[PDB]
C-alpha cells in the first residue's frame, strides 16, 4: 500500500503545475488521503504484532522465574537459601538472550 | 543489536537534488600541490622500499649522549639509583647465605653476646643494612661501621665487581655531562626570510627579488648563496624526470656568492635569456609548476658549525610587480633598522608580459 | 546493558535528525489562499465574458527586470485575439501568470464587470479561466473522470461526442473497457486529446476565456483539430493570447505586444498593422 | 558545512526535533508512557528486593519451614502485577507512535498543497520524493521500536 501511495504522490506532484492553474488542488490530494488511510489500516496490524513481540520477550521470563520458584516450595522440604536463587536468576537472565 | 537485519526497502530512493541536479559533482576538492621543499625550511619526500640496514648497540649510546637536560638528569638519577639497588639485593643475599643474618639475630637476643668473628660483612643484618653499604660502595663514602673482613671471598669479588661498574658508570655520566657542556652555545637557527618574492624592474631589467636577515648576534663567516628551480623538465629526445633541480646564477658585481649579512639584504637574480623564468608572465603566474628553494650556508663565528638554512617558494607567494620597502632609516647619529616592516611589500608599477616578449620589442 | 544506551542513543540522534527534514517542511508557507469577500460574490455570469485590461501592469515576479513588461501594458478587449512573437524578450510567463493572478502581481490587476481578479478566493478563480499545457500531460485512471467529476449534463448527453466534438475517436466510443485509459502513456493520441480535455473542461463551465501557448507539432491532423476547436473553442468570441514557436498567431491577430527583445509594445494589429509594427518580428522567420 | 554550527549540531543531539516528536500525539498519551514504564521497572525492581528478604529470611532456620505461605503470597503477586505492567507498556508505546505518525503526514500533506509555484519550480522533485518516502518509512516503522528500547 505504500508503493501504490507513492505512485499517486509522484502523479499528483509531477504534473503540479496544471494541477494548482486549473482549481484541482484538493481533488488530488483526496485520493493520496484515502491511499494513506488505507496505509494506516494495514499497519495498525504491524504495530499490534510487534508490541505483543516485545511484551512477550519481556514478559516470559519473569513467568519463567515465578513458576520455578513457587515449583520448589511445594516439591521440596527444605527452605530454600539465597546462593542458590540468586545464581539461578542470573542463569535465566544469561540464558534469556 | 541487529539493527537494520531486514533489508527489503532500497533501489527505489529517489535521486537527492544534488544528485539530479548534479550540484553535488561540483567538488572542487583538489588537493593542493605537492611541495618538494617546505616552507619551514624542512624538506619533506617519502622514500620507500630502502633496505633496512638493522641497527647497532651504538645507536642508543649516541641517543644517550644526544638528550635535554630534562631526561639527562632522569637518566643520571636512574643509573645511579639502579645501580645502589641491585648490589644492595647482592650484599643481603650473601648476607643471608653465609649465615649472618641468623648469627646476628641470635646475638642480638643475647645482644650481650657481641661476637662477629666470622662474617663476610660486619654490622649487615637486615636489607636495610645492604643498602646502606651499598651505597657506602659504590659513592665511596665508606663510614666503617660495615667492614669488608677477609673471611669470605664471594663478597672480595662482589666488592671487585661493584667497584669497577660504579666507576663505569661514573665515567659516562661525566662524559654525558662534560659533552652538554661543550655544546652550550649550539642552540638553534636564527635566519629569517621573507615571506613574498617579488618580481620587480631594476635598471631596465625584470629581476626576482627576497629579503634575508639575521637574528643572532653571532657573525656568520664566508656566507654562500643558492638558488634553485624545480621543475620536471624533458629533453629533446624525450626523458621526463620528475623533479629537476636548476641552478640559476645570482646577481653580483664580480660573479660570487658571497654574502655580507648584518643588515638585512636584497637577493635578486635577473632574468636572462638562460633563465628557467625567461618565459614567465604576470598572467601565467597563478597556475603554474614553479618551486624557486634558496640556501644560505654559513659558519657562525661563536661555535664554528656549519649551518644551512633552506626556503622554498611557489606561484602563490611570489609577488608579481611590488618590492620591498626600505626597512633601514637613519636615527639621530646612528643607522637604524626596523624589523617589523621586513616582510612588508609596497606596489610599484611593472609591464605585465614577460621578459621572454620584454624584449622582443624594447620600447615598451 | 551498557551498550545498548549509546548504541539506541546513537540510532535515535540520527533518525530525529530524518524527522528534522518534516520539521523543517512544516515550518514554510506561501502563496495565500483566500477570499475578499466581493460584493455579491461577483455572480458567475459577470466573470465568464470578455476581459478587462490591467492598469499599469507592473509585475514583479523576479529580481530583476522581467522581459515581459518594463511599466508596459496592453490592450485586451473583448474578443482581442492575441498573439506572442519573439524568443526571450516575448514570453508567456506574464500572460499565463496574471491570467489568473499566479506569479506575483503586483501592481493592479483585471477589474473584469468592475472587480478585480486579485480580490477573489482563488478557487473559483482558478475554476473561471483557462490555460494550455504545451506539452502533453497525462494521468491514471478511466478517461470517464478526467474532463470533470460532475459533468452530469454534457457527458451523459455527449456520452463519445464530448471526447469526440474536438477530435472524433471512433474506437474511444467502443473500446475495450468503457472509457478505459492508459495510464501515462499514449501520447501521440493524446496530443490532440489534451485540446478536446481542456476545450470539455472549459465548455462545461462554460468559461471559453483561455491563454494558449507553444503548439509542439502543428501537424496536418492537428491543423484539422485546430480548424475544429475554432469552429468550437474560438467560435467563441473570447479568444486565448496564443503563442508559438511558429508564428501563426496572425491569422486572426487582433490586440497583441510586439516585444522582440527588452520590453513588450502593446502594438500587434490586424495584418497590415502586425506587418508595419513588428516587421522584425515577423521577418525573423 | 561545519564551521563549528553543523560541527556542533553533530555533536549534541537536535533536542527539539525530539521533544516536538516526542509531544505530537497529544499530552496525555505521553506521561501515559512515561508512568507506566517507571512503574513496570520500580515493581521489577521491588519483586527481586522481596525474593532477597524471603531468601534471607529464612537462610537460617533450615529446620524451622515456618512463615512459608506470605512469601509465596507476596512474590506471585508481584509477579502478577510485573506481568500485566509488562502487557500495558508495549501497546503504550505502539499507540503514541501510531498516533505521531498518523499526525505528521497529514499535516505535511496538507501544507504542501498550499505551495506557491516559486517553491515547486526551484525546489527539484527528487528531493520532495525522498523526504516522503524516508521520511514516511523511518517515522513510521522505525522510531518507536527505537525509542522503546531505548527507554
Ligand atoms: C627508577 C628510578 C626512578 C627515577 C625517577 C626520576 C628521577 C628524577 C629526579 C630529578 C628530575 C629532574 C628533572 C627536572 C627537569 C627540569 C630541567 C631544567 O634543567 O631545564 C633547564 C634546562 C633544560 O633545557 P632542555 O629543555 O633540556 O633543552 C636542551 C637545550 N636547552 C636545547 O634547547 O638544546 O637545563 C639546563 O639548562 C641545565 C641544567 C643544569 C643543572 C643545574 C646544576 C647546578 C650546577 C651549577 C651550580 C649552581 C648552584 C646550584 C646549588 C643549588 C643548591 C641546592
Ligand atoms: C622500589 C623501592 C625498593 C624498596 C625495597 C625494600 C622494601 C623495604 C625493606 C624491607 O622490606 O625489609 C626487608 C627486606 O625485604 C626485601 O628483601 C625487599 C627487596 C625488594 C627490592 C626491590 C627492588 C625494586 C628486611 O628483610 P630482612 O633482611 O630479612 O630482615 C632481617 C630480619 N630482622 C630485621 C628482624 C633482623
Ligand atoms: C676475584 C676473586 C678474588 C678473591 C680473592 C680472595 C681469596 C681468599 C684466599 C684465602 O683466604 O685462602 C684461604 C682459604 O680460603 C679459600 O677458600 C680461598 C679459595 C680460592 C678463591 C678463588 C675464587 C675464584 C687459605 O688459607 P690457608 O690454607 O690457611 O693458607 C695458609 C698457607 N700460607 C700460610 C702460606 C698462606
Ligand atoms: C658474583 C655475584 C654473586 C651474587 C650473590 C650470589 C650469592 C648467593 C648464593 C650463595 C650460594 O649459592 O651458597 C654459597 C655457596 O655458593 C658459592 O659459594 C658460589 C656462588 C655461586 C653464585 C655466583 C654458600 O655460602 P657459604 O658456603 O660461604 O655459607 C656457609 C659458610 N659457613
Ligand atoms: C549482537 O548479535 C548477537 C548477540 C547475541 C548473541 Cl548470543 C549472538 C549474536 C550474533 O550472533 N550476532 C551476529 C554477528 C553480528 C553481531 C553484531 C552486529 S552489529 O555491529 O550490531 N551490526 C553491524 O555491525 N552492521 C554492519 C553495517 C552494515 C552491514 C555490515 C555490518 C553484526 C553482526
Ligand atoms: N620582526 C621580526 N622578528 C622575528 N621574526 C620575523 C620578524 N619579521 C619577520 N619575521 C619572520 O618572517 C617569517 C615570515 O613572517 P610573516 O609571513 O608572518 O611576515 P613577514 O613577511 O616576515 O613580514 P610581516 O610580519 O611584517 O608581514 C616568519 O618566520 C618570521 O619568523
Ligand atoms: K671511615
Amino acid at each position: 500500500y505504500s508503493t501504490e501511495r507513492l505512485k499517486k504522490t509522484n502523479e499528483i506532484l509531477k504534473g503540479i503545475k496544471l494541477l494548482k492553474l486549473y482549481a484541482w488542488e484538493h481533488i488530488f490530494c483526496k485520493s493520496v488521503e484515502e491511499t494513506r488511510m488505507k496505509e494506516l489500516s494495514s499497519l495498525k496490524t504491524f504495530a499490534l504484532y510487534t508490541s505483543l513481540s516485545i511484551f512477550m520477550n519481556a514478559a516470559i521470563p519473569i513467568a519463567a522465574v515465578l513458576a520455578t520458584f513457587v515449583t520448589h516450595a511445594y516439591a521440596s522440604g527444605n527452605n530454600l537459601k539465597p546462593a542458590e536463587a540468586f545464581a539461578s536468576l542470573s542463569l535465566f537472565h544469561i540464558l534469556v538472550t | 543489536m541487529l539493527a537494520r537485519k531486514s533489508i527489503i526497502p532500497e533501489e527505489y530512493v529517489l535521486a537527492r537534488i544534488a544528485a539530479e541536479n548534479l550540484r553535488k559533482p561540483r567538488i572542487r576538492d583538489r588537493l593542493p600541490k605537492a611541495r618538494f621543499i617546505a616552507k619551514s625550511g624542512a624538506c619533506n619526500l617519502a622514500h620507500k622500499n630502502i633496505r633496512e640496514q638493522g641497527r647497532f648497540l651504538q645507536d642508543i649510546f649516541t641517543t644517550l649522549v644526544d638528550l635535554k637536560w630534562r631526561h639527562t638528569l632522569v637518566i643520571f638519577t636512574m643509573s645511579f639509583l639502579c645501580s645502589w639497588l641491585l648490589f644492595a639485593i647482592m650484599w643481603w643475599l650473601v648476607a643471608f647465605a653465609h649465615g649472618d643474618i641468623y648469627a646476628y639475630m641470635e646475638k642480638g637476643i643475647t645482644e650481650k653476646s657481641g661476637l662477629e668473628s666470622a662474617v663476610c660483612v660486619t654490622n649487615v643484618r637486615s636489607f636495610t643494612s645492604a643498602f646502606l653499604f651499598s651505597i657506602e660502595v659504590q659513592v665511596t663514602i665508606g663510614f666503617g661501621g660495615r667492614m669488608m673482613t677477609e673471611e669470605c671471598p664471594l663478597a672480595i669479588t662482589v666488592l671487585i665487581l661493584q667497584n669497577i661498574v660504579g666507576l663505569i658508570i661514573n665515567a659516562v655520566m661525566l662524559g654525558c655531562i662534560f659533552m652538554k657542556t661543550a655544546q652550550a652555545h649550539r642552540r638553534a637557527e636564527t635566519l629569517i626570510f621573507s615571506r613574498h618574492a617579488v618580481i620587480a624592474v631594476r635598471n631596465g631589467k625584470l629581476c626576482f627579488m627576497f629579503r634575508v636577515g639575521d637574528l643572532r648576534k653571532s657573525m656568520i663567516i664566508s656566507a654562500s648563496v643558492r638558488i634553485q628551480v624545480v621543475k620536471k623538465t624533458t629533453t629533446p629526445e624525450g626523458e621526463v624526470v620528475p623533479i629537476h633541480q636548476q641552478d640559476i646564477p645570482v646577481d653580483n658585481p664580480i660573479e660570487s656568492n658571497n654574502i655580507f649579512l648584518v643588515a638585512p639584504l636584497i637577493i635578486c637574480h635577473v632574468i636572462d635569456k638562460r633563465s628557467p623564468l625567461y618565459d614567465i608572465s604576470a598572467t601565467d603566474l597563478v597556475n603554474q609548476d614553479l618551486e624557486v628553494i634558496v640556501i644560505l650556508e654559513g659558519v657562525v663565528e661563536t661555535t664554528g658549525i656549519t649551518t644551512q638554512a633552506r626556503t622554498s617558494y611557489i606561484a602563490e607567494e611570489i609577488q608579481w610587480g611590488h618590492r620591498f620597502v626600505s626597512i633601514v632609516t637613519e636615527e639621530e647619529g646612528v643607522y637604524s633598522v626596523d624589523y617589523s616592516k621586513f616582510g612588508n611589500t609596497v606596489r610599484v608599477a611593472a609591464p605585465r608580459c614577460s621578459a621572454r616578449e620584454l624584449d622582443e620589442k624594447p620600447s615598451i | 546493558y551498557l551498550n545498548w544506551v549509546v548504541r539506541n542513543l546513537a540510532d535515535l540522534e540520527v533518525q530525529m535528525g530524518a524527522v528534522k527534514k518534516v520539521n523543517s517542511f512544516l515550518t514554510m508557507e506561501s502563496e495565500n489562499y483566500e477570499g475578499t469577500m466581493d460584493p455579491s460574490q461577483v455572480p458567475e455570469h459577470w466573470p465568464q465574458e470578455g476581459e478587462i485590461k490591467i492598469h499599469d501592469l507592473c509585475v514583479r515576479y523576479e529580481n530583476n527586470l522581467k522581459p515581459v513588461l518594463k511599466h508596459v501594458k496592453a490592450y485586451i478587449k473583448p474578443g482581442q485575439k492575441v498573439g506572442i512573437c519573439g524568443r526571450t524578450g516575448s514570453g508567456k510567463s506574464s500572460l499565463s501568470l496574471a491570467f489568473f493572478r499566479m506569479v506575483d502581481i503586483f501592481d493592479g490587476k483585471i477589474v473584469i464587470d468592475g472587480i478585480d481578479i486579485s480580490k477573489l478566493p482563488l478557487h473559483t478563480l482558478r475554476s473561471r479561466l483557462s490555460i494550455i499545457l504545451q506539452d502533453p500531460i497525462l494521468f491514471s485512471g478511466s478517461i470517464r473522470f478526467n474532463l470533470d467529476p460532475e459533468c452530469k449534463c454534457t457527458d451523459d448527453r455527449l456520452w463519445e461526442a464530448l471526447e469526440i466534438a474536438q477530435l472524433k475517436n471512433m474506437v474511444k466510443s467502443l473500446p475495450g473497457g468503457l472509457d478505459a485509459t492508459v495510464t501515462e502513456g499514449g501520447e501521440n493520441f493524446s496530443v490532440g486529446q489534451r485540446q478536446l480535455f481542456c476545450l470539455a473542461r472549459a465548455f462545461v463551465r462554460k468559461s471559453s476565456i483561455l491563454i494558449m501557448d507553444e503548439a509542439t507539432a502543428s501537424i496536418d491532423m492537428a491543423t484539422e483539430n485546430i480548424l475544429q476547436k475554432v469552429v468550437m473553442t474560438a467560435f467563441a468570441d473570447r479568444t486565448v493570447v496564443t503563442i508559438a514557436h511558429r508564428v501563426h498567431t496572425i491569422l486572426t491577430a487582433d490586440l497583441v505586444i510586439v516585444m522582440k527583445r527588452g520590453n513588450i509594445l502593446e502594438y500587434d494589429t490586424p495584418e497590415s498593422l502586425l506587418a508595419q509594427e513588428d516587421g522584425v518580428f515577423a521577418s525573423f522567420v | 558545512d561545519n564551521m563549528s554550527t553543523v560541527m556542533r549540531l553533530r555533536t549534541k543531539m537536535p533536542w527539539k526535533t525530539c521533544w516536538w516528536y516526542l509531544t505530537s500525539g497529544g499530552f496525555f498519551l505521553l506521561f501515559l508512557m512515561i508512568f507506566s514504564k517507571l512503574l513496570k521497572h520500580s515493581v521489577i525492581v521491588a519483586i527481586d528486593y522481596w525474593l532477597a528478604t524471603w531468601t534471607s529470611e529464612y537462610s537460617i532456620n533450615d529446620p524451622g519451614k515456618a512463615d512459608q505461605t506470605f512469601y509465596v503470597a507476596g512474590f506471585s503477586i508481584l509477579c502478577g502485577a510485573g506481568i500485566f505492567l509488562c502487557l500495558v507498556t508495549s501497546l503504550t508505546v505502539e499507540w503514541m507512535g501510531l498516533t505521531a505518525a498518523k499526525n505528521l503526514h497529514h499535516n505535511l500533506l496538507n501544507k504542501i498543497i498550499l505551495g506557491p509555484i516559486r517553491f515547486f519550480d526551484t525546489t527539484p522533485l527528487g528531493l520532495i520524493l525522498n523526504r516522503f518516502s524516508a521520511d514516511t518509512n523511518i517515522i513510521d516503522q522505525h522510531i518507536p521500536p527505537t525509542l522503546e528500547s531505548l527507554t
